[PDB]
């Protein structure tokens, strides 16, 4: 009795939610960008080509300095690219080839390599002994790591297959934070443009926004048909978008607490592995399973290009912080840097 | 000949060695040395006939 | 990190001798070397430069033909072969640890020297080489090359050393405005085409000792005088 | 019984965001209209940039 | 003609890391990559132990050069996991000795380095394990998350102290106990590598996390014949017949792995063979519709696993028909997986 009497209780609670949502849906964004002069024809084109790894493309993120980037691939090593040279400036091999996730230290001084062995490394590189070592091995999750981000120095997220994610304080090497009430394995992280707050999302069609020091949900997301495969911020750090594999890319805002918009065409039925925004927030990304990435105008809901070019499923792509060029990275074991 | 010849070695590359398996090169590698061939001929015939 | 050269002594002129440095502490393989020689009457000279690989390989015109200069990693050794020794060539011969990528620091770490004793471009500038200072007062030294320091793709190779009596010379500031690891913030630089300075916020008694400045666009390398900064 | 403990957690989860502020969503897309408008000049994937200025030419 | 000294310092770094990339490649593609799926307790055992049987695949010459090289790094985790040990405690103890914090200092500084063992070091784990006041504080240390291992890392002083190593299985042991993940074997067979993965109680969704290794030389699935008259027992309704078939099916159509092979391995074929006799396979398939002979039965089943093929023309399916007393059947799988490594380069360069 005392079980169903909480169900009773949750069944009126989710409808007074739902209520609440449908009450504030005054008007469909098709209503109001309207008469929004479009975007127009966008045709980005390949300006750096970086080739070196043997292997499937996993990971990819742009350093604060919009000139280095860090990926990972399953041939079990890490490169430091330069990418106005093409350059190659580390190449950090790994103890467990089985890599998901890798993360540029704000500060440059470290990166972060994670995956199926539940541990996220975190590398020294800015050494005196002129190699790259692993500071410390941040161990005690339960399964694989699809994501990690670092916060600050010192101060990194981690997700889990084991539907937890934690704060680590690095430095002393022990889990301060820990995240719980997702139903399935995280696949994903988002950090807001502030460091208190983030999003996640996982194998339950659900997002969730999590704060940062409290530890608690604040916000449950959904909609989804399938399982969340990528969450990105609005670049004005109150709205996200999400893509799944359900093939459509969906758009939510914090402060009105529901869907905004969708992305999809009948054409259109290859999942989505990876999401972001351009810098004005104007221009929606998203790449597909389908060897493309596609150009969103994220006001409008219409097609706007297509960055075509790689001949493998794309697993990795992201904006540097200038909002100068876009990286993307796929299965084929190149990695492009588009305008 | 040539062409019958590179034919030939690429089966031989293939077969001796599996330490990699993979690597094979498929067409691009060959019309490049029935190309050099093409191209020693050519310079020993452009400088006779000059 | 250590690198402590060793194999001195004194010659007699046209002779030959083999300096070496044994080398610890941080992945050897992985660094280039130069040799930097100082004349009491001198100052700094730039002599030779090892690539961290192999194959690029360059002497001062001064030493091209009589220098060797090779390393084998395998035992952490770096040698320096002369011939025809002159008396010119006395002076205290520095190891000298470089590596190049985007953002590194291509001067850090310096041997301590080895005395060779022999029994018998691009122009930096200075002025004045003795500026009087107190400590608790600030300080303003320049220099000034005979060639634009600022390569097309923004940067400018201008360094700044000091050496204390009794040490090696250590880095301060390289490409006008990064300090090196373990400087304090009382160091800092600025400037444009050819005339650049160094200022320091307030004189410390560990500040005391004469800088160096040095152009790293172009070979040869070159160093300036050298200013002495005392009381 | 786990079950019951963990119905009461669901409960409580539910009884916060039942009580949160909301806004009404036609505001927030003018916002993000307004944000895309106001930066709209400084993202050189929808403004292009002469080779001068593109690090990549 | 337009770099910068250093610039060009720059690009031969670059130029110095592809080569060792290429040359990391070169000595990476030799093993062949195995992964090993199927149903709970359903003879993977016999396949692996046989492999495991010979030892002749023991820890290679050059492997044994690798796990010197483990040791080195797991004897740098011990000597640093004692002086931290001890530096971390709820509870502090009293040192035998002032020195000890110098000790620890000098292990902390060479462990930082991370580079080899060094005599002096390995000392000082030999004298703080005599320590009194360092092993009393284990009672309350071993609280923490310690490796289950970490006995050996310091009971095995005596010989890891020797700059000369002798390795054995221990030395490799130490980290593979863990058993996080999947979990391959390493093993060789006439001068081949070898690496099966061994997925087990994997949970969540069957087919989400492995997308990931497409590309694997084969996928080695198992079946036991003899075991063709026992019901589930998670599922009292369901024959295991049935169970294997829905995870073949659902594995060998996967959209992932469209052309990767797939061996199929029928264990207990004389067991088998000699029950089929007694209990037609109408006691797991009603369907079955021929006589009480091995060229039927067999046959049937094997034709059952490949009728769920829904690439035939794509997708090649090997079948061997294994038994406990045999040598064909590691040489199979070796004979196999290098065929399938060919056909697959012929149709890359599409000669065939």
């Amino acid at each position: 009795s005392e079980l169903d009497q909480l169900r009773q209780e949750a069944e009126q609670l989710k409808n007074q939610i739902r209520d609440a949502r449908k009450a504030c849906a005054d008007a469909t964004l098709s209503q109001i960008t309207n008469n929004i002069d479009p975007v127009g024809r966008i045709q980005m084109r390949t300006r750096r080509t970086l080739r070196g790894h043997l292997a499937k493309i996993y990971a990819m993120h742009w350093g604060t300095d919009s000139r280095l980037l860090v990926s990972a691939s399953q041939d079990g090593k890490l490169i430091i690219w330069d990418s106005y040279t093409t350059n190659k400036v580390h190449a950090i091999p790994l103890r467990s080839s089985w890599v998901m996730t890798c993360a540029y230290a704000p500060s440059g001084n470290y990166v972060a390599c994670g995956g199926l062995d539940n541990i996220c490394s975190i590398y020294n590189l800015k050494t005196r002994e002129g190699n790259v070592r692993v500071s410390r091995e941040l161990a005690g999750h339960t399964g694989y790591l699809s994501c990690c981000r670092f916060l600050d120095d010192n101060q990194i997220v981690t997700s889990s297959g084991d539907t937890t994610c934690a704060l680590w304080d690095i430095e002393t090497g022990q889990q301060t934070t820990t995240f719980t009430g997702h139903t399935g394995d995280v696949m994903s992280l988002s950090l807001a443009p502030d460091t208190r707050l983030f999003v996640s999302g996982a194998c339950d069609a659900s997002a969730k926004l999590w704060d940062v020091r409290e530890g608690m949900c604040r916000q449950t997301f959904t909609g989804h048909e399938s399982d969340i495969n990528a969450i990105c911020f609005f670049p004005n750090g109150n709205a996200f978008a999400t893509g799944s594999d359900d093939a459509t890319c969906r758009l939510f805002d914090l402060r009105a607490d529901q869907e905004l918009m969708t992305y999809s065409h009948d054409n259109i039925i290859c999942g989505i592995t990876s999401v972001s925004f351009s810098k004005s927030g104007r221009l929606l990304l998203a790449g597909y399973d389908d060897f493309n990435c596609n150009v969103w105008d994220a006001l409008k809901a219409d097609r706007a290009g297509v960055l075509a070019g790689h001949d493998n499923r794309v697993s990795c792509l992201g904006v540097t912080d200038d909002g100068m060029a876009v990286a993307t990275g796929s299965w084929d074991s190149f990695l492009k840097i588009w305008n | 000949f040539g062409a019958m010849f590179a034919k030939t070695w690429r089966v031989h590359a293939i077969f001796k060695n599996v330490k990699m398996k993979k690597k094979i090169i498929k067409d691009q590698k060959l019309l490049v040395i029935v190309g050099g061939m093409l191209l020693i001929d050519l310079c020993i015939l452009i400088c006779w006939q000059a | 990190v250590q690198l402590v050269e060793s194999g001195g002594g004194l010659v007699q002129p046209g002779g030959s001798r083999k300096l070496s440095c044994s080398a610890s502490g941080f992945a050897f393989s992985s660094f280039g070397m130069h040799w930097v020689r100082q004349a009491p009457e001198k100052g700094l000279e730039w002599v030779a430069y090892i690539s961290s690989g192999s194959g690029t390989i360059y002497y001062a015109d001064t030493v091209k033909g009589r220098f060797t200069i090779s390393r084998d990693d395998p035992k952490n050794t770096l040698f320096l072969q002369m011939t025809s020794l002159r008396s010119e060539d006395t002076a205290m011969y520095y190891c000298v640890r470089s590596i190049y990528y985007y953002g590194s620091s291509p001067f850090d770490f310096w041997g301590q020297g080895t005395t060779l004793t022999v029994s018998s471009d691009i122009v930096m500038t200075q002025a004045t080489s003795s500026v009087p200072v107190t400590p608790g007062e600030s300080v303003s030294i320049s220099c000034r090359s005979s060639k634009s320091l600022l390569h097309s793709n923004g940067n400018t190779y201008l360094y700044w050393f000091l050496q204390r009596p009794g040490q090696s010379p250590q880095l301060l500031i390289y490409r006008m405005s990064n300090l090196a690891s373990g400087v304090p913030d009382r160091f800092s630089g600025s400037g444009s085409g050819t005339a650049f300075t160094l200022t320091i916020s307030r004189l410390e008694a560990e500040d005391v000792g004469v800088y160096y400045c040095m152009q790293h666009l172009e070979y040869p390398l070159t160093f300036g005088a050298g200013t002495k900064l005392e009381l | 019984t786990a079950s019951i403990a963990q119905a009461r957690k669901l409960v409580e989860q539910l009884k916060m965001e039942a009580n949160i502020d909301r806004i009404k969503v036609s505001k927030a897309a003018a916002d993000l209209m307004a944000y895309c408008e106001a930066h709209a000049k400084e993202d050189p994937l929808l403004t292009p940039v002469p080779a001068s200025e593109n690090p990549f030419r | 003609c337009t770099l910068s000294a250093e610039d060009k310092a720059a690009v031969e770094r670059s130029k110095m890391i592809d080569r060792n990339l290429r040359e990391d490649g070169e000595k990476a593609a030799r093993e062949v990559k195995l992964l090993l799926l199927g149903a709970g307790e359903s003879g993977k055992n016999t396949i692996v132990k046989q492999m495991k049987i010979i030892h002749e695949a023991g820890y290679s010459e050059e492997e044994c050069k690798q796990y010197k090289a483990v040791v080195y790094s797991n004897t740098i985790q011990s000597i640093i996991a004692i002086i931290r040990a001890m530096g971390r405690l709820k509870i502090d103890f009293g040192d035998s000795a002032r020195a000890d914090d110098a000790r620890q200092l000098f292990v902390l500084a060479g462990a930082a380095e991370e580079g080899f063992m060094t005599a002096e070091l390995a000392g000082v784990i030999k004298r703080l394990w005599k320590d009194s006041g360092v092993q009393a504080c284990f009672n309350r240390s071993r609280e923490y998350q310690l490796n289950d291992s970490a006995a050996y890392y310091l009971n095995d002083l005596d010989r890891i102290a020797q700059p000369n190593y002798i390795p054995t299985q221990q030395d490799v042991l130490r980290t593979r106990v863990k058993t996080t993940g999947i979990v391959e074997t390493h093993f060789t067979f006439k001068d081949l590598h070898f690496k099966m993965f061994d997925v087990g109680a994997q949970r969540s969704e069957r087919k989400k996390w492995i997308h990931c290794f497409e590309g694997v030389t084969a996928i080695i699935f198992c079946v036991a014949l003899s075991d063709y008259d026992l019901v589930l027992a998670e599922d009292e309704e369901m024959n295991r017949m049935h169970a294997s078939m829905k995870l073949f099916d659902s594995i060998c159509n996967n959209k992932w792995f469209t052309d990767t092979s797939i061996i199929l391995f029928l264990n207990k074929k004389d067991l088998f063979e000699e029950k089929i006799k007694k209990s037609p396979l109408t006691i797991c398939y009603p369907e079955y519709a021929g006589s009480n002979t091995y060229e039927e039965a067999a046959a049937y089943i094997q034709c059952q696993f490949e009728d769920l093929n829904k690439r035939k023309d794509t997708k090649e399916i090997y079948t061997h028909f294994t038994c406990s007393t045999d040598t064909k059947n590691v040489q199979f799988v070796f004979d196999a997986v290098t065929d399938v490594i060919i056909k697959n380069n012929l149709k890359d360069c599409g000669l065939f």
